[PDB]
RNA sequence: GUCUACGGCCAUACCACCCUGAACGCGCCCGAUCUCGUCUGAUCUCGGAAGCUAAGCAGGGUCGGGCCUGGUUAGUACUUGGAUGGGAGACCGCCUGGGAAUACCGGGUGCUGUAGGCUU
RNA sequence: GAAACCUCCCGUGGAGCAGAAGGGCAAAAGCUCGCUUGAUCUUGAUUUUCAGUACGAAUACAGACCGUGAAAGCGGGGCCU
RNA sequence: UAUCCGGUAAAGCGAAUGAUUAGAGGUCUUGGGGCCGAAACGAUCUCAACCUAUUCUCAAACUUUAAAUGGGUAAGAAGCC
RNA sequence: GCCCGGAUAGCUCAGCUGUAGAGCAUCAGACUUUUAAUCUGAGGGUCCAGGGUUCAAGUCCCUGUUCGGGCGCCA
RNA sequence: GUCUCCGUAGUGUAGCGGUUAUCACGUUCGCCUAACACGCGAAAGGUCCUCGGUUCGAAACCGGGCGGAAACACCA
């Protein structure tokens, strides 16, 4: 034995942590630093670009921050992309391109800037942002919010980044953290970067397997070897969803309706029920001992 | 004598209440303040940066500054026997919005409609406010049962 | 060797205790608190009577102890040795300055002279336990004890069960019933917030 | 019949607390590295103690945690040199358990006059799948209740996985 | 009915153990070619989708602790202002208005914004 | 071996933050790494002592030039007194 | 009449810090002294500190609570639209 | 502030840009019955610290830190 | 009362934050002597006054305890 630590007292004098603290989300330091405004700026909004990836889905939404709850204006899921073209794969970093340029392109024909800021058409990879037009509406500026991502370099994050920009999102960046840089000499590829953007990294891997091992591959692959989705069939198949996400973004939802309204989850046990169970209890102690 | 230093005396002053150390809260930074807005300055601990002297925690004055995040705030302090009108930047944290004045404007829309209204009518409405009066004449009514006596009760020793 | 207790009677400071700052406090005259059979259960005694003060002063420790004295001798030679269950109350607490003088008034805040209680009007000072013979002794032990001390006590022989927090004519009754349960010199009171298991170990 | 509630190896740390520093030390090293493959990581000193005759912040010790394959392997040797009997008191209340063999060579490596014989230190860390939620950085928690390894249940599974026999006292 | 992402207020939301979880999710999960990082692919980073709700998570349960909010405590303690009131003092009673806090006993045990799911 | 190092579990902070105490602080204001010199250049305003003079101390801004970070931002000495 | 501020009297210490009485319950820990033991957490007491519920009494430099009296604003044309 | 001076092995002191001297002290051999005394060897220098001049510095150069003798003294 | 300093094997004392705590005497054990002394070789022995702190580390530095010792206590 030993004492017990977490004592009437202790709980007595303990303070919870917040909400979104208690169940590991928010990162509360940075919260503040990104999201609150300058107060001569007054109302005027401070946006984000979230970016958050999920076991299997890659969610990015734009965002200021009311005092009542942040808003999000515009939203846009990796599973939306197979309307596109992007069957598989879509937690990966090319499908986070295709999430965070689709999130631009939406968000940018909502205001009608659509015409204007196609960005970055080509897919280079390079240092690239947009400069406003003079004589022309500017270009909407939202700052990116990481989560908690250790955000080395090739933490996906950026890819969404990178679409978003090339999609003609002003977000301040720079380079050092999309893949290609190299730590220890201090450039950019570029070049490294775009076949990232594509999937080749992806579709090497596939071959890569196919040679060493089928049983391997097979398994690595499935629902890629399914859907009849190859190496060589790869960098064409994200160019066209790329094609298809600039030329018509916008969103649709479905017309839900139809609902039964059952009780799936378990109601809450009224007073009464919980001042019965207690009798019943009592009673039931008193004539299992007035036997033996 | 005593020493002159800033924060002294502000044992429980600058103390963040029982329960409610840590993070500030964000609402409190994504709120804004306009010139005119009138405000209860009050300090906070954990917050340093743009402290508030002692003298003005719970005064309430108004603001005629507004910088990236920090607020110039007139305030009275009487000083012997003169007091001074005088100007204090604080941090948005040790700083709220009054609501002694929203009660105030609550009534005067209040008057605007009661004055819209009520002219095409002709009759006019007591506006002004006016102070809880004499209390009116009234029955009791001792329904059947007749009041209950009160005996004063007899003193015993306690302890 | 030591002032006279007129000169520190009236709770005229703020309290000064044993603390980090007063230190070098030489210790009480009185330690021990309670004597007769503190190894009594409840049941084996009950009729406290409660010296109980009736002004707003300080006693001294060296008080106490012989009016704490005073009474169990009483109590021993007349009811015995093992009869009864006394319980001081005021411990001393408050420390009692005192400028020496072998300058003048320069510079005197006092060295700690002694410890000392203070007492409110109706606070208890000695309460006894025993048995429902016994009162009559009971209250000449107070009685004698008195006289140890300054100001004005008021014995009273009070309704309480034992030294319990509890009204003697449902005691009785309550024990029985389990809402109070023995526990040495005191008594447990079990009351229905509980987990069930704690109800299910009486009962039982 | 259960479906994920596997009770397998998270790790087996291994250590060699030479407490001297110097050469010992960066001659224990080489058997840790030689037995894992993988270069161990030397832990300095807490504190100065003159008893023992260490320093601070002096390299004391040489350790190493290894994971799948080749720590159920090395797992394997060192129960083969305590000919698998263990004790109730060498598993903790937490689930895990642990062992030393007295000298290195009974593992399978060969002695050095220079090299000389190292004892070590085996510590088994018994899990379950899904005991990551501890120590991952976004949604954290605990691990339940109902998934937490007693101390009897990892001592039955050694007694089954590895033949032990848990001698008493 | 309920989830996810970003949230506001920050325990009516915490802690402990127990049961229950349709569909979507969120998870654990299976890998190390690349990106990235480790003594260790455990963490972190990346590529996946064979398993599984065991765990996290959610809903509930508990004469549960805690917290929350009432009552009692008590018109008690205190206290503004008043008297050529009392009392040797210590102190107390009155007038005039203001009025607490435990133990004790009850009830409660997250609400909610924006965006997007499932129950078609 | 009560103390060495290793491992798991508990832990509202009972540690640590140069120093007195008090405040404040936990994906930090503590520890550990990485890079750095905002402890630099310069107008005024304001607070604190106040006579509402100075000194010192500090608080907001503004213009230079830089650091850091993916960035939001943060920094013009030391968490504050 | 609205609306902030406050940590004093009081109260609290079965709530943190400190201070402190007593019995119940605990081989927790272990001991030092015993008595019955070669010795044995064996039996039996014991006193040390620690723990489980309890209980006695405290704080100018403690506090969950928390008054009275008290200090700020505001109660329109320099305002509304 | 100015001039000057010493710092070198345990200690006290030599040292003229190319194994750092003397004596004592320290340890092993003689002598002694043994010790001391004494004679022999042996070991022991960050040459106070840093930078330079120099092919090369214990020294020459500056810069410091001390240390002492004398001078000196306007916020 | 003030201010000061000192508390280290049996005794008297050294001790510059990292020591096996130095020196002398005393003690014990050998020899030398017929014996002893002197002498020679060996050995043992510090609660570093006490408690708390700072420090990676205190015998010392800093605080309070119990001991011990000087100087002052004047003008009426
Ligand atoms: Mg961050
Ligand atoms: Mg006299
Ligand atoms: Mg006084
Ligand atoms: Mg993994
Ligand atoms: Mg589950
Ligand atoms: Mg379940
Ligand atoms: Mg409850
Ligand atoms: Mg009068
Ligand atoms: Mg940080
Ligand atoms: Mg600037
Ligand atoms: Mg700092
Ligand atoms: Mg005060
Ligand atoms: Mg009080």
């Amino acid at each position: 034995f030993v004492k017990v630590v977490k004592n009437k007292a202790y709980f007595k004098r303990y303070q919870v942590k917040f909400r979104r603290r208690r169940e590991g989300k928010t990162d509360y330091y940075a919260r503040k630093r990104l999201v609150i405004q300058d107060k001569n700026k007054y109302n005027t909004p401070k946006y984000r670009m979230i970016v958050r990836v999920t076991n299997r889905d890659i969610i990015c939404q734009i965002a200021y921050a009311r005092i009542e709850g942040d808003m999000i204006v515009c939203a846009a899921y990796a599973h939306e992309l197979p309307k596109y073209g992007v069957k598989v794969g879509l937690t990966n970093y090319a499908a986070a391109y295709c999430t965070g340029l689709l999130l631009a392109r939406r968000l940018l024909n909502r205001f009608g800037m659509d015409k204007i800021y196609e960005g970055q058409v080509e897919v280079t990879g390079d240092e690239y942002n947009v400069e406003s037009i003079d004589g022309q509406p500017g270009a909407f500026t939202c700052y990116l919010d990481a989560g908690l991502a250790r955000t080395t370099t090739g933490n996906k994050v950026f890819g969404a980044l990178k679409g978003a920009v090339d999609g003609g999102l002003s977000i301040p960046h720079s380079t050092k953290r999309f893949p290609g840089y190299d730590s220890e000499s201090k450039e950019f590829n570029a070049e490294v970067h775009r076949k990232h953007i594509m999937g080749q990294n992806v579709a090497d891997y596939m071959r890569y397997l196919m040679e060493e091992d089928e049983d391997a591959y097979k398994k690595q692959f499935s629902q890629y070897i399914k859907n009849n989705v190859t190496p060589d069939m790869m960098e064409e198949m994200y160019k066209k969803a790329h094609a298809a996400i600039r030329e018509n973004p916008v969103y649709e939802k479905k017309p839900k309706r139809e609902v039964k309204k059952k009780r799936w989850n378990r109601p809450k046990m009224s007073l009464a029920q919980k001042k019965d169970r207690v009798a019943q209890k009592k009673a039931s102690f008193l004539r299992a001992q007035e036997r033996a | 004598t005593n020493t002159k230093g800033k924060r002294r005396g502000t044992r429980y002053m600058f103390s963040r209440p029982f329960r409610k150390h840590g993070v500030v809260p964000l609402a409190t930074y994504m709120r804004i303040y306009k010139k005119g807005d009138i405000v209860d300055i009050k300090g906070m601990g954990t917050v340093q940066k743009g402290m508030p002297h002692k003298c003005y925690h719970g005064k309430t004055g108004r603001v005629y500054n507004v910088t990236q995040h920090a607020v110039g705030i007139v305030v009275n302090k009487q000083v012997k026997g003169k007091i001074l009108a005088k100007r204090i930047n604080v941090r948005i944290e040790h700083i709220k919005h009054s609501k002694s004045r929203d009660s105030f404007l609550k009534r005067v829309k209040e008057n605007d409609q009661k004055k819209k209204e009520a002219k095409e009518k002709g009759t006019w409405v007591q506006l002004k406010r006016q102070p809880a009066p004499p209390r009116e004449a009234h029955f009791v009514r001792t329904n059947g049962k007749e009041p209950e006596l009160l005996e004063p009760i007899p003193y015993e020793f306690m302890a | 060797g030591r002032r006279p207790a007129r000169c520190y009677r009236y709770c005229k400071n703020k309290p000064y205790p044993k603390s980090r700052f007063c230190r070098g406090v030489p210790d009480a005259k009185i330690r021990i608190f309670d004597l007769g059979r503190k190894k009594a259960k409840v049941d084996e005694f009950p009729l406290c009577g409660h010296m109980v003060s009736d002004e707003y002063e300080q006693l001294s420790s060296e008080a106490l102890e012989a009016a704490r004295i005073c009474a169990n001798k009483y109590m021993v030679k007349s009811c015995g040795k093992d009869g009864f269950h006394i319980r001081v109350r005021l411990h001393p607490f408050h420390v009692i300055r005192i400028n020496k003088m072998l300058t003048g008034m320069r510079g005197a805040f006092g060295k700690p002279q002694g410890t000392v209680a203070r007492v409110h009007i109706g606070q208890v000072i000695m309460s006894i336990r025993t048995k429902l013979q016994n009162k009559e002794h009971v209250v000449e032990a107070l009685r004698r004890a008195k006289f140890k001390f300054p100001g004005r006590q008021k014995i009273h022989i009070s309704k309480k069960w034992g030294f319990t927090k509890f009204n003697a004519d449902e005691f009785e009754d309550m024990v029985a019933e389990k809402r109070l349960i023995p526990d040495g010199c005191g008594v447990k009171y079990i009351p229905n917030r509980g987990p069930l298991d704690k109800w299910r170990a009486l009962h039982s | 019949e259960n479906p994920m509630r596997e009770l397998r190896i998270r790790k087996l740390c291994l250590n060699i607390c030479v407490g001297e520093s110097g050469d010992r030390l960066t001659r224990a090293a080489k058997v840790l590295e030689q037995l894992t493959g993988q270069t161990p990581v030397f832990s300095k000193a807490r504190y100065t103690v003159r008893s023992f005759g260490i320093r601070r912040n002096e390299k004391i010790a040489v350790h190493c945690t290894v994971r799948g394959a080749k720590a159920e392997e090395i797992l394997e040797k060192g129960l083969k040199v305590r000919e698998y009997e263990l004790r109730k008191n060498n598993f903790s209340d937490t689930g895990n358990f642990g062992f030393g063999i007295q000298e290195h060579i009974d593992l399978g490596i060969k002695y050095d006059p220079s090299i000389g014989i190292y004892g070590l230190d085996f510590y088994v860390v018994l899990g379950r799948p899904g005991f990551s939620i501890a120590d991952k950085k976004r949604r954290t928690g605990c691990i339940g209740a109902k998934h937490r390894i007693s101390k009897e249940e990892a001592m039955r599974w050694f007694q089954q996985k590895y033949d032990g026999i848990i001698l008493p006292g």
